């Protein structure tokens, strides 16, 4: 188990960490979460009770360093830093634990959710898409804006998903133009898996953290990300039989967790009526068809 | 974005544009069969790609053997149209390919983006007009031309004869469009219209006849009147 203390709370903000959340008035001694399970990624984050708008917040692996948060009154947020005096922290985590002033991970013996939507996510990916390698955590907010969002304006401030397009010579074999397009198995497989990801993992990973953006921070491109790669492998007649059962897992557990009231903004209507009615794996995702359709019936 | 009755003059500036209609591309009789189940039989078809300012008209005839064999006929006709305007694009020179390609139904432009991506600079528009290039197999030299054909051929026309060297492509386009909105709406009519004088000849080298200005007043308005007569019939108006 991990701690990640806080040195103050100075500002009344809502405080995530991964699925949970907490309420926490102005200077509240309020001075961390313990407890943390090793072994996946988590995020920690934010909103300010007075600008219910820009959600922020902080991927990280606590294998990989000590890490805190700190609120800077210049530039107005909690931050998270890293504590490379390794004494200097055990002495603050035990100082805070012995006056009980830290919340403690809320995971259910039961539960496997936040495994169920991080089983793919790896930091060392993160960090590749928010490119900040001097940390060894990733800033994440509401507002950042993603590559393919650019090309259509500050690059350190992206997130470099990888490119999805399905009208672009990439996803388009010449000669086999109508093949490819209704059918974009060679996308999939040999650009995309084979090529770029490198194996289904890696694909899952991305595709899973692009959900976890859109769900806490409401990253619009995200969402859009998230949205193409479910149609890249739905659109696709040939598809490993292992990855269309862990794809029905998947989003089994990010429909489960979504906010019942956020379905009509994260939920793109054409790409899931397409994917579980009209595609090629209209009849591979028993369980996220299940549970769209007890949840969403709207929506289709 | 689409095109409009706004927007309708861009069409006779000088950036070179392209009309496609796909809508004779693939042509069926229904038929029964000896145990009473109902077939098709095609027959062959064309593309209609023209440029509204010159008249260029550019029949791509597609013969019956291309469907030989395929499944979902109705939809491989778009790729198949997509597939030869773009290499109807690539055989010309650069400075004759268009700077445009509106699509008379909507369903083309997937086909033709995909078809066209070596040519990004090339925009795909749909229309919101309702055109009636259907009715180009109402012509009676463009249905003959098709018709024989034995195999796949792109026939070149001006779909104007000679009319640019006395009027504009503007007043070209409409009388265009207004004898084929007539044609489709009642070939019978309107060819008997074009016809009925059998001292104004078709030239061997044109579609229409020979017309003076003042004749072609009064066909346009016997065009005129046959279409509003067909609508109050349609409609009981």
């Amino acid at each position: 188990m991990n701690t990640v203390p806080f040195t103050s709370a100075p500002i009344e903000v809502t405080i995530g960490i991964d699925q949970y959340s907490f309420n926490v008035k102005e200077n509240q001694p309020f001075h961390g979460i313990k407890d943390i399970p090793i072994g996946h990624v988590h995020v920690i984050h934010f909103q300010h009770a007075d600008n219910s708008s820009m959600r922020y917040g902080y991927w990280f692996d606590c294998r990989m360093g000590n890490f805190y948060i700190q609120y800077d009154p210049k530039d107005g947020l909690y931050k998270m830093m890293e504590e490379r005096d390794g004494a200097k922290f055990e002495n603050i985590v035990h100082n805070f634990k012995e006056r009980q002033m830290m919340v403690s991970y809320p995971k259910i013996d039961e539960d496997d959710t936040w495994y169920n939507l991080t089983e793919f996510v790896q930091m060392d990916k993160i960090r590749k898409i928010v490119r900040k390698d001097e940390n060894q955590f990733s800033y994440v907010d509401s507002s950042m804006t993603t590559v393919q969002e650019n090309e259509l304006s500050d690059p350190a401030h992206s997130l470099n998903y990888t490119v999805i397009n399905f009208k672009s010579r990439e996803a388009i074999r010449p000669g086999h133009e109508m093949e490819d397009f209704l059918d974009k198995s060679y996308y999939l497989n040999t650009v995309m898996l084979q090529g770029i990801f490198k194996n289904s993992s890696n694909y899952f990973g991305e595709l899973q953290f692009a959900f976890l953006n859109a769900m806490f921070f409401g990253n619009y491109g995200s969402s859009l990300q998230w949205h193409a790669m479910i149609e890249l492998i739905c659109s696709s007649a040939t598809v490993p039989k292992h990855m269309l059962d862990k794809l029905d897992e998947i989003l089994y557990y990010q429909i489960k967790t979504l906010p019942e009231q956020y379905s009509d903004i994260l939920l793109n209507e054409r790409v899931w009526n397409i994917c579980l009615y009209s595609s090629f794996q209209k009849n591979s995702l028993h369980n996220t068809e299940k549970i769209m359709e007890n949840k969403y019936p709207e929506l289709l | 974005g689409a095109m409009n009755s706004s927007n309708y003059a861009e069409l006779f500036n000088n950036d070179i544009k392209l009309f496609v209609d796909d809508t004779n591309v693939y042509r069926v009789t229904v038929h029964k069969t000896f145990e009473g189940n109902v077939a098709t039989k095609a027959i062959n078809g064309c593309i209609f790609t023209l440029n509204p300012k010159t008249g260029h008209l550019f029949l791509k005839i597609i013969h019956t053997s291309v469907w030989a064999g395929q499944k979902r006929l109705s939809q491989l006709a778009k790729w198949k149209t997509a597939e030869e305007v773009s290499a109807l694009v690539r055989s010309l020179p650069k400075e004759e390919q268009p700077k445009q390609i509106i699509v008379t139904r909507k369903a083309m432009l997937d086909p033709l983006e995909v078809h066209m991506l070596d040519f990004p600079n090339i925009a795909i528009r749909p229309t919101e007009l309702r055109l009636p290039f259907s009715a180009a197999m109402s012509i009676d030299k463009l249905s003959d031309v098709v018709m024989k054909a034995t195999e796949p051929q792109m026939v070149l026309f001006n779909i104007y004869d000679d009319w640019l060297d006395r009027i504009s492509s503007y007043t070209a386009f409409s009388r265009l469009t207004l004898l084929l909105r007539a044609l489709k709406t009642n070939e019978e009519s309107a060819k008997m219209i074009l016809l009925s004088d059998p001292t104004i000849t078709i030239k061997s080298y044109h579609l229409w006849p020979s017309f003076t200005d003042e004749q072609w007043i009064t066909i346009e308005s016997q065009m005129r009147d046959l279409i509003l007569t067909e609508y109050g019939r349609k409609y009981n108006v």
